[PDB]
């Protein structure tokens, strides 16, 4: 049930599938694209403490990745690294093909211990965290991501 | 027809990307003599032309959830095939009759 | 200033079908979802209905699910509702109502303003 | 889910305190909302999320609580203040209370 | 066309699937709210149709052999095109020269 | 080479993966199906010692995976757990993404010692090892699995 | 078109293949009774027709160079929709908009 | 930017995107081919201190691999092992569905010691190293490998 | 009673080309594999070929591949060999058999059912 | 794979039990089938599967063996038993034997 | 014996338009890449474009990047230079070499044969 | 990248050894080529990748160097050896250099 956007003359509009006139012309597989926007472009605060309280543990469901093509600069990043009370780690390594954020200014590393209840930490509020190219549901080990969400354009003519 | 509701927007657009250099010259192309995994960027800076980023941040807001559903029933563990299920249904609609 | 004028309702047979009609003028009609609720006489409050505001979430509840249609219209800020295969339980007191979007399509929906209301009954 | 509230009816005079309970049958941590409807006239949004004020709104109501105990409070009556109030869940399919009427004595 | 040819065959059919649930109200499709690994499934029965169920249940005794074969010849894992490859061939008969 | 079955009011048609005949309509990727169906209903003996006859091992051919869709409730269930005399295992660990049938109210336990000839465990007459979503050719062990057949269809809808 | 420019070309091809093989008789299909890792495999010959063989390795001699450049862009580990995406793209030249 | 080559009455000629030619007929998948030629067949050297010579050591590149269909017979065939001085190895493990090239006669087989300054071993002139039905970029420690190219035609 | 009856031999001229038909009734045509059979006079028996129940798949033997054509008709329960190209050897009796469904396509067969045969000679 | 009997002929009386045996050049497990046809008649089958008897034959008639060496055996003759007696394999493509024929004396 | 002729150049108004050719006889001409090079009123050397075998791969130089457009024919061993929107700093001497071919496009060029160069002149 | 020849002039008598070097800002291993030129002829190549001769050309010419550092050198000069040189590489976007004239004294 994904939606879609067309561009024409600087207008976006979001268009199903049997609503899609013959004027639309789509006459190669490079047209279509995937770009992943932030959400500090928005007005939301980006506080350390202000943001650390969207993230809740949870155990019972398993991880999902999708890909990305395109980026945005951003201003601030974070790289977490937690600890249980008793010496054990909190979350899981990264897999093979996971690398940081390429582009940005700024890096809040954060290292302590906390009360770890389930196995994954999700986003209280649906969006996705960003990595290399890679948008991924959970939070990985010691690499730098940044927190934003997923769009799907069919590009200009 | 979108209608930005976010508090605020910003109206500048400053992105990076891969791209594909089509054809190079020099020793460029061979991976012994070219460049490491960062400075295969190009970069760019786009500006608000009819509130055209506030639209798509809107667009992006209002997918997440639908995103989301169709991701929960697969068993995969990386999904590549989106854009080519999507080309797939938009050939097979219309050649019918 | 918010303004909600509905419109609609009446007096039907039995077995018949309605519309009703919200205008909304104040604001941008084009950026929050709208949802539907009942009153019956002397009776508590209930939910209908709801959709968003790109018209690709529809919302039904069990007791009309199969009967009832929602649509909008930004161009004009209009909302409609259709009423099919009317029932005695059918007689009552309807409003619109607007949400604060904590959520992505409007699944949990916060009244914020409300209407006035229009009166629909059907009997003999 | 079920919506309980107690007293159903109170009657009482200017300058006293009025509380009053919603109860739920499930968890749903603090995703609720309070409405006030005069007779003859449509509801309206007071306190939302349990705790938060709206705008233009006098501060002498307040509500606390989570969990399955939420409490709404009034300080101090005043003559425009005889009307229904009602509760809302929106952890799941939403649903609305049985009400409670206050009045004089 | 086919007929079926087992000892016996069973006619009612008792099954499970997933599903997409198009839209959902609530806090259900995030994934910090939502339901466990079993939970996600939808039921349902059907009843033995002329010559429908039983006739169903020799097609695929008829096609191992032949899918066996096919996962001989080839290097990957995990197989997910079966079906697309399926859409493409027949976009391919028709559309074409 | 694989062949697919079409419903129209005549019941399961087999007709040629050539899908002529004119009044043929397909337009979506939803219409295109994969089902598994079990074996016991079929009438095969379900018994502990009338089953582990069709097991045998062997080495020298590497495994394959397949994917479902839907499925159908089950009575009977198996979850093996073999070892060698001396002490070691006899069956490999599962991969990632590979869990337990969802629907049958018997499980049959097994635990006991063998003479492992073989690396593998493969089926004497052709048929698939049915898990959560994947079909296999080989027991990975300690995971619930049904004994069954696919079939790939298309709907009438 | 193609003219070959290495000192050498071998104009003798000998190759090996899988195919399909379509059918069998007996108990091959079965994994339990069939083949090794080594056996799957049918072997041929083909002789120099108009200097077929020495195009071709200059054919593939001219690809790899953008061959490694689309390589370079990609974030998969293992490629295998070449084909698919070239059929794809060919079916949406001529039959789409 | 992927060229590709079409054959018709025994000839090859490589069509042009940008033109689109009506003669062209494909009414299958199956006419999709891909192959992979040796090196040996132009006549390149290929005694074993006159090969050992374009392989280099670099850190800082991740690897790619494509698959195969087709294949060739060889001659000679190479099967690397070698370590650090203080004795740690070089070269990666295989990774799962990795096998050696089926048909080759002679195999040089060779041990030893070597200044390994990076983390990958790559071809100094752009080709690849062939496997079972996977063309790499990279080298793997103990399997057999030919040194050769890949071309994609229309049947 | 299961009955399988054979027909089309004779007498026929070198370089020549024939069709031979096996009929069976007394049980469900569509659920079962068909095959053929030889003997030359005074010699041993020599499998041919054999279909299966839906026609997918078809099997030849070397001394006969590219020569002849099977095929069957299940509204009919008919069976159909062609013969083509016919050198001297292939004068002998011809039989039609059934078998047990064992494998998935009819690749293991054990003929448990047979007809009369039916004779065909080749000479000037 | 090529079919060996022994003995070729053989000639014996009433109430003699009669033996026959049938050899492979390779391993083919248990799939082997035995027949026997009677001049001017269709062949008709026995033991199947090397040990099973059919339905409708008389229990006279007994098969055993494995791997390589496969026999047949007849515990008492009768007149009407007099016939010529084949064996067959279905592991690779199918193949008969050469054949092997009782007598009186 | 290599012959490599130059055609085409001479004098030209400003922000006017030019075509040059190079013709190429003695051995095979669609083996090989081939790259244009020009020489001022006496000072160094500067390499301008080049072109690959079969016509897939094109370069160019910053100073003339959307100005100038390659092409090759192996029809008639030919290869052909055009050059619009001409300032006055293109007044040189033209020449088209070839190259061994050391990269798979043609993009490491060690020129080994050259022409005689032509002229061109453009001013008031 | 960019070269630096040096020097730009040279006089020397007939019977001399003459050494020019060419420089280079970066490192591009030992993509280096030498040019010669009579005044009014098309430039003619020389040794390539620092070391190899070509064909058909003296032995007299011999040039060597790596990294950044190039050396060529003639051993006796000819008559018609006087004219113009430059060495030019190709790790990156080719460029020339500027040149260096011999002259009689």
């Amino acid at each position: 049930s994904i939606p879609l956007g067309v561009i024409h003359n600087s207008t976006l509009q979001v268009s199903d599938v049997d609503k899609l006139v013959c004027r639309d012309k789509l006459s190669s597989t490079n047209q279509l694209r995937s770009v992943g926007l932030n959400l500090e472009g928005n007005g939301v605060a980006t506080d350390v403490p202000s943001v650390t309280k969207r993230w809740g543990f949870r155990s019972g469901v398993p991880p999902k990745v999708v890909n990305y093509e395109a980026g945005e600069w951003a201003e601030n990043c974070y790289n977490l690294e937690i600890k249980k009370p008793d010496g054990s780690e909190c979350l899981p390594a990264a897999p093979d093909g996971i690398r940081g954020f390429p582009r940005c200014r700024y890096v809040h590393k954060v290292s302590g211990t906390g009360p770890c209840a389930g196995d994954f930490a999700f986003h209280k509020e649906g969006a996705f965290f960003l990595y290399d190219r890679l948008a991924s549901t959970v939070i990985y080990r010691g690499t730098t991501f940044a927190e934003g969400v997923v769009a799907f354009l069919i590009l200009a003519a | 027809v979108i209608v930005n509701a976010q508090p605020k927007c910003n109206p500048n657009l400053h992105y990076w990307t891969t791209q594909d250099e089509g054809a190079a010259i020099g020793l460029a192309w061979i991976p012994y003599f070219g460049p490491a995994a960062e400075g295969i960027y190009t970069e760019g800076l786009m500006h608000n032309q009819d509130g055209l980023i506030c639209g798509l941040r809107q667009l992006a807001n209002e997918t997440t959830q639908a995103l989301q559903l169709f991701l929960r029933a697969t068993t995969e563990l990386r999904t590549f095939s989106i854009l080519n299920r999507k080309a797939i249904d938009f050939l097979l609609q219309r050649w019918a009759a | 200033e918010v303004q909600l004028v509905e419109s609609g309702g009446g007096l039907v047979k039995r077995g018949g079908s309605l519309r009703l009609s919200c205008v909304v003028s104040g604001y941008t009609f084009g950026g929050y979802s709208m949802h539907w609720v009942r009153q019956a006489p002397g009776k508590g409050l209930e939910w209908v209905s709801g959709i968003s505001s790109s018209s690709y979430y529809k919302y039904y509840a069990d007791s009309v699910k199969g009967r009832f249609t929602i649509s909008r219209d930004n161009a004009k800020n209009s909302l409609y509702l259709q009423m099919n295969s009317l029932r005695a339980e059918d007689t009552a007191v309807y409003y619109c109502a607007r949400d604060m979007g904590y959520c992505s399509g409007g699944s949990c929906p916060n009244f914020d303003f409300w209407g006035q209301g229009t009166t629909v009954t059907v009997s003999s | 889910i079920q919506m309980t509230q107690s007293p159903s009816s109170l009657s009482a005079s200017v300058g006293d305190r009025v509380t009053i309970t919603c109860r739920t049958s499930q968890s749903i941590s603090n995703y609720l909302n309070w409405y006030q409807q005069i007779p003859g006239k449509a509801p309206k949004l007071l306190i939302s999320t349990a705790s938060n004020l709206h705008s233009g709104v006098s501060s002498r109501f307040s509500g606390s609580g989570s969990g399955t105990h939420f409490t709404l409070t009034i300080s101090s009556l005043q003559p425009e203040d005889f009307a229904t109030y009602y509760c809302q869940q929106s952890y799941s399919t939403p649903s609305f209370g049985q009400g409670t009427k206050v009045e004089i004595k």
